[PDB]
């Protein structure tokens, strides 16, 4: 558990995407806001719960100094390959491995927060190793994630 | 930077014990199935002649100790992505 001074002052802005009134300390009321503008919904006690785990002194918020500390112990990422083909998996019709371009096209104008059709041109050209209408989505994904 | 990369989970649960609740749960439920897995093999191999009735309550007892267990280790499981979550969001500021 190191940081450097460079990750501490970046840690300070990301201390106010939760420190949301700005009053220097993050409570369970702004973590349900953060969480839930992320898609989640936590339960009073399952924030009551992560508070608990980083509030050292016991006083019922988050300071700066608590959030940091606990960031060092979390530096370790991993690579989310698997569970990006699992999220192409979703529109795997056939269970085939395969998505045509067409659907492609249909899935991400119609579902989620929508690309325009010129932007789904450029993921389709890309997309379409093999330029047979088809996206081998195994193989686009490890392309992505390489 | 980080690209595609997502804060790594710990390989096992081993959270959010602090909670009190759920570490009176553990306590509580783990203590359950030692008492209802002695008290069926007691009843189906250590006596005579097998009581029925006996061994169905117990096994009652049993599953329902056991997924009390379950039901602790998912919610760890939760609360762990949770923070997971918290700690990602955090990281796109390194970026
Ligand atoms: C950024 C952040 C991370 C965490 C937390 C609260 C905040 Br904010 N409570 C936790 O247990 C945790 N990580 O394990
Ligand atoms: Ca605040
Ligand atoms: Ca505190």
């Amino acid at each position: 558990a190191a940081l450097t001074e460079e990750q501490i002052a970046e840690f300070k802005e990301a201390f106010s995407l939760f420190d949301k009134d700005g009053d220097g300390t993050i409570t369970t009321k702004e973590l349900g806001t953060v969480m839930r503008s992320l898609g989640q919904n936590p339960t009073e006690a399952e924030l009551q719960d992560m508070i608990n785990e980083v509030d050292a002194d016991g006083n019922g918020t988050i300071d700066f100094p608590e959030f940091l500390t606990m960031m060092a112990r979390k530096m370790k990422d991993t690579d989310s390959e698997e569970e990006i083909r699992e999220a192409f998996r979703v529109f795997d019709k056939d269970g085939n491995g395969y998505i045509s371009a067409a659907e492609l096209r249909h899935v991400m104008t119609n579902l989620g927060e929508k690309l325009t059709d010129e932007e789904v041109d450029e993921m389709i050209r890309e997309a379409d190793i093999d330029g047979d209408g088809q996206v081998n989505y195994e193989e686009f994904v490890q392309m992505m994630t390489a | 930077g980080r690209k595609l990369e997502l804060t790594k989970a710990e390989k096992h649960v081993h959270a959010f014990m602090m909670d009190t609740q759920l570490t009176k749960r553990v306590k509580n439920a783990a203590a359950n199935v030692l008492r209802e897995t002695w008290l069926i093999y007691k009843n189906t191999k250590l006596v005579k002649k097998i009581d029925h009735a006996k061994v169905r309550k117990h096994q009652r007892k049993f599953l329902q100790a056991i997924h009390q267990l379950r039901s602790v280790k998912m919610e760890q499981r939760k609360l762990n992505d949770q923070a997971n979550t918290l700690v990602d969001l955090a990281k796109t500021q390194l970026e």
